[PDB]
């Protein structure tokens, strides 16, 4: 129950439960498959 | 539910009262196996003997003390009780301890209540109103050194601020590393020849630290902190024999030497009533 | 803003109340539970396991010997042991039953008292155990004893005998700390015929005695035990 | 014609027969079983030597005499040197096991005496010094020899007082632990099956013992006239469902 | 009504109403019937 | 007026509680969000990116050189480097992994340790990396090392080798601040055959080493880092 | 022996490859049976066929 009118006044947000490290761990242009050779 | 059924005379070849205790069992014998009984009902459920109930009331687990005074020229705040800490543990005060050690492994959430009262043992014009700031300092966190260190910023460490005379209350989930807390541990932290033996190795859960936020007034004020602990959501495994001798140390089973006989000697014979 | 009124008791801390609190560690994930044999749910589960009674209390320092009730060969008519039934005191007090009863104020229910015989296999004996319900004195001779709850025990292949002290009471609860009005009786044991040892054998034989509670049992109104105290906080 | 009385336990390449048993106890009514995945944490596949480790090792014999106070062995310590069980033990980082314990003591129908055979999960011993003196490693790792409760206090060792179970509790209440009596007049062996009991799924076998087996004379031994005044007691123990994990170099432990 | 998000913050648990002493009172391997002889 | 009672804890301020508050700026409209590449949702997302370990810690002032593990041509049987695995201390401590682990009290999971070789293309080498699970000492020679988790690495076209320290543990969580009971092992590396340089080439070659966490990883119970402190408030 | 006596013996089979055992500790690590002397007078130990080669010489 929100007792207040504005959105800033609500409690903390709830877990992204998004999670996708590939923008950080695999930003390569041509896709690399694990097990296939790195450099062909 | 019947507490006793009706049972009459017996002249059998089937004797429920003769057993062999060498087997390790306690055979479930009842009044009606050996006298003539009448029906009676239980009228009772055994509610207040549930382990949740047994371990579920607040017990005092720790009393410490800090003072508000001018720290000017104090070389060791910790030592002046300008703030103090507590190496969290539940085995230091021994009423709650005997209760928990009826079990080998125990798992529960904790609810802490902290009461703080002030004393002014020497001449003051008044009673000041102090705010305490007890903060949890887990293992591997910058331990605080003065009563007003960067540590107290506590940007990542849960801390509660309440007023002396009031009470603070909050609840911490079961923070054990394993599936249960060991009430006992017949091991070492590694196979060294001189490393400590017990749980003390095990149950190093970090310490709790208290301080007054207020600067000093003209008089000095003693604040004494009492921490109460209530287990909620209790789970207990493997019952053990109750503690008979007195305790000597947090975390070891050791009893004092030249202790006194714990079994009351008869005033009379074996035959005495 | 909703109008409220606070009642007497506001701000009090009652160590026995049960309410919600904020978690200091928001979002923390506890370690998974794994399976461990032995879970206890009720103290009523454990007081049904029998444990030994130091019946032979007559020593002067605690010894393994106060668990042993001695028996003499060839005595007739005589008395083996006697005790009142204040389960919260005296012989009972250090037993697991005694030890738990002491966490509660009131108890009601039947008790199971058993004796396991340890004499040579080629010996024989007949004993009588008697429960005397409240109201009479501890019996003074078997004749007196045999008129109340009793079992003639014949020592045989089957080594233990289980006597039950059936709940005999006006009032439906008794105090665990000894009280008169609330008192439960006496338990005595006498030779029915007599212990007889085989040839080439000699001396005393002993009985071990246990106590546990019947499924009948009720304990209520928790309190603090006189069995443990302290003078300064312990440290590591 | 089956009696509670006669029994045969065959485990691995070894068999035990008793013609005078008194049933058998299975701790907490649970039988040893391997570690389920749902309970697993370490990602390593474990090693299950099976029949080469799950057989019966008979420890060296003790001698019950009228002055005996009782003996105490710790597990898995007592087996630290038995065959391949022991090797596996020193060579893996973690291991887990249940056991069948069979304690033996026969006499004649003229003897009397009664031993308590009990298994205590997590038996943390007390220092006889009091205070917060610790009990050094070696002292709680006696190996097959076990601890002799009638031996003298030593320094850094545990207290050996029997009315207190080596920990501040009374002998009389040990009956809350899985146990069985050996009453010469009834019984000649005691058998207890121990499931693995711990607060973690698998642990180190050298820094932590998870049960102490204790044999304690309670009704003193009484031999027939002009009999030799003593009887030997033998303990045979078999690891069961053993699993080892995290193999490597081979632990080096004090002393 | 829970006012708080985490489970630790809820009140005491409610009675097991489990109760089974046999793991403690009768851990024997072969079942013993009351009335039948202890040792056969 | 509805009757209420206030409980213990009323008026306290717990820095970790999460409740509603009045907005000081009623009706204000925040700037629209535009799209920005790079959003982070979990710290678990970032500790999977590998970063360099200053393994060569032997210097006396921080230098680019403590990131370089040197290799010597023609040595046989010998040891390239050694370290314990206290991820919250020592070499690990300044790495991103080390740096985040320090915001939490407990960690569990697998680690990924990789080595990228930088020697001339016409050289060759075979190294062994070994993980020693808790319970044994840091290995003292390859024979000792090779009996635990290990990978023979053959230096080739494929420049990096990824070793995983699989989670080997009794207890399901370890402390990030170094603790004994909770300790994780050792990591060592030795020549399997030996580094060989081509003609016209000379000197030392170096390996770069990285650390990141496997998707396996768990961190819990947030706390304050020993990695930052201050004596007076900063100003502009 | 007399019916009122009692005894517990261990019989051990040691498969080829080791020496005749020199003490029970050594003996008990191979095929063995703890025999408890009772009402049942005989104990039957089996020497199970332990062998690489499927036949042995009688001489
Ligand atoms: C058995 C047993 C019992 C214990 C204690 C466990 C409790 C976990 C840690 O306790 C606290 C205490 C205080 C705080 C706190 N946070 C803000 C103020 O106080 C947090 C956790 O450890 N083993």
């Amino acid at each position: 129950i929100n007792y207040y009118k504005d959105a800033a006044s609500t409690s903390s947000a709830g877990q992204s439960l998004s999670m996708d490290p590939s923008k950080f761990t695999e930003p390569v242009k041509d896709l690399m498959l694990k097990g296939a050779p790195a450099l062909n | 539910t019947v507490a006793s059924i009706s049972s009459g005379p017996k002249h059998t070849q089937k004797v429920p009262i003769l057993t062999a205790n060498e087997t390790g069992a306690t055979m479930p014998v009842l009044p009606s196996d050996s006298i003539e009984t009448r029906t009676t009902y239980m009228h009772f459920n055994g509610s207040e003997t549930d382990v949740e109930c047994f371990l579920g009331r607040a017990a005092c687990v720790h009393v410490t003390e800090i003072q508000n005074k001018d720290a000017t020229g104090i070389d060791n705040h910790r030592e002046a009780k300008l703030f103090n800490d507590w190496k969290i543990n539940l085995s230091s005060l021994v009423q709650l301890r005997k209760k928990l050690e009826l079990f080998t492994y125990v798992r529960f959430d904790s609810e802490y209540t902290i009461l703080a009262t002030a004393s002014q043992p020497d001449s003051a014009n008044y009673s000041s109103n102090l705010v305490v700031q007890a903060m949890y300092v887990p293992p591997g966190a910058p331990n605080p050194k003065e009563w007003d260190d960067y540590t107290w910023q506590s940007a990542s460490n849960p801390s509660v601020f309440f007023k002396v005379g009031d009470t603070s209350r909050f609840s911490v989930p079961y923070v054990g590393l394993a599936s249960a807390y060991n009430c006992f541990y017949d091991g070492y932290s590694h196979d060294d020849a001189e490393t400590q033996y017990g749980i003390t190795v095990l149950a190093h859960m970090g310490s709790m630290a208290f301080r007054i936020v207020n600067e000093h007034d003209e008089h000095k004020t003693l604040v004494k902190i009492r921490v109460y602990h209530r287990a909620k959501h209790v789970e207990a495994w493997i019952p053990r024999a109750p503690r008979a001798l007195p305790y000597t140390s947090i975390g070891r089973t050791n009893y004092p030497k030249n202790t006194e006989p714990v079994i009351k000697k008869r005033k009379g014979d074996i035959k005495s009533y | 803003g909703l109008p409220t009124t606070t009642l007497p008791g506001s701000g009090q801390f009652l160590t026995t109340d049960d309410r919600q609190s904020p978690s200091a560690l928001p979002n923390y994930e506890p370690t998974p539970r794994i399976h461990i044999p032995g879970k206890v749910h009720n103290l009523l589960e454990i007081i049904q396991v029998d444990t030994l009674i130091p019946m032979n209390n007559t020593h002067t320092k605690d010894e393994v010997n106060s668990y042993l009730i001695p028996l003499n060969a060839n005595r007739q008519n005589e008395q083996v042991f006697g005790t009142n039934l204040f389960i919260g005191d005296g012989v009972f007090k250090t037993t697991l039953l005694g030890e738990i009863v002491q966490y509660y104020t009131h108890w009601s229910g039947s008790l199971r008292f058993s004796l396991m015989y340890t004499g040579p296999a080629l010996s024989s004996a007949k004993l009588i155990l008697a429960y005397t319900p409240p109201g009479a004195r501890g019996p003074q001779d078997r004749r007196e004893a045999m008129l109340g709850t009793h079992v003639v025990w014949d020592i045989g292949l089957q080594s233990t005998i289980v006597m039950t002290i059936p709940w005999t009471s006006g009032v439906q609860f008794r105090y665990t700390d000894p009280d008169t009005y609330t008192s439960a009786g006496f338990l005595s044991c006498w030779y029915q015929t007599s212990l007889i040892l085989p040839p080439e054998t000699t001396g005393q034989v002993y009985l071990l005695s246990f106590i546990s509670a019947c499924p009948d049992f009720k304990l209520r109104l928790m309190k603090d035990t006189q069995t443990i105290s302290q003078t300064v906080a312990l440290t590591e | 014609g089956y009696s509670d009385r006669v029994q045969q336990i065959t485990l691995g390449n070894s068999t035990i027969t008793t013609q005078e048993a008194a049933n058998a106890v299975v701790c907490y009514a649970e039988w040893p079983e391997y570690l389920p995945d749902v309970d697993a944490s370490d990602v390593n596949k474990t090693s299950k030597p099976d029949t080469s480790v799950c057989r019966f090792y008979t420890l060296d014999s003790k001698t019950w005499t009228t002055g005996s106070k009782g003996w105490c062995w710790k597990l898995p310590d007592a087996l630290k040197d038995m065959g391949v069980f022991g090797q596996n033990m020193f060579f893996h980082s973690l291991g887990r096991s249940g056991y069948t314990v069979h304690v033996q003591c026969n006499a004649t129908k003229f003897h009397s005496g009664c031993l308590l055979v009990v298994v205590i999960p997590e038996h943390q011993l007390a220092s006889h010094e009091g205070g917060n003196v610790s009990v050094k490693y070696t002292f709680t790792h006696p190996g097959e020899r076990g601890i002799d409760l009638s031996s003298a206090n030593e320094v850094g060792g545990p207290v050996k007082d029997v009315l207190y179970n080596m920990n501040g509790t009374l002998l009389g209440n040990l009956l809350i632990f899985p146990h069985q009596f050996i009453n010469l007049r009834t019984n000649n062996t005691a058998t207890i099956v121990i499931p693995y009991i711990n607060s973690v799924p698998i642990d180190s076998m050298t820094r932590h013992n998870n049960v102490s087996l204790m044999v304690i004379p309670i009704a003193p031994l009484t031999v027939p006239t002009g009999a030799t005044p003593s009887l030997p007691i033998t303990v045979t123990i078999a690891p069961m469902c053993t699993e080892f994990s995290g193999i490597r170099s081979k632990s080096i432990v004090p002393q």
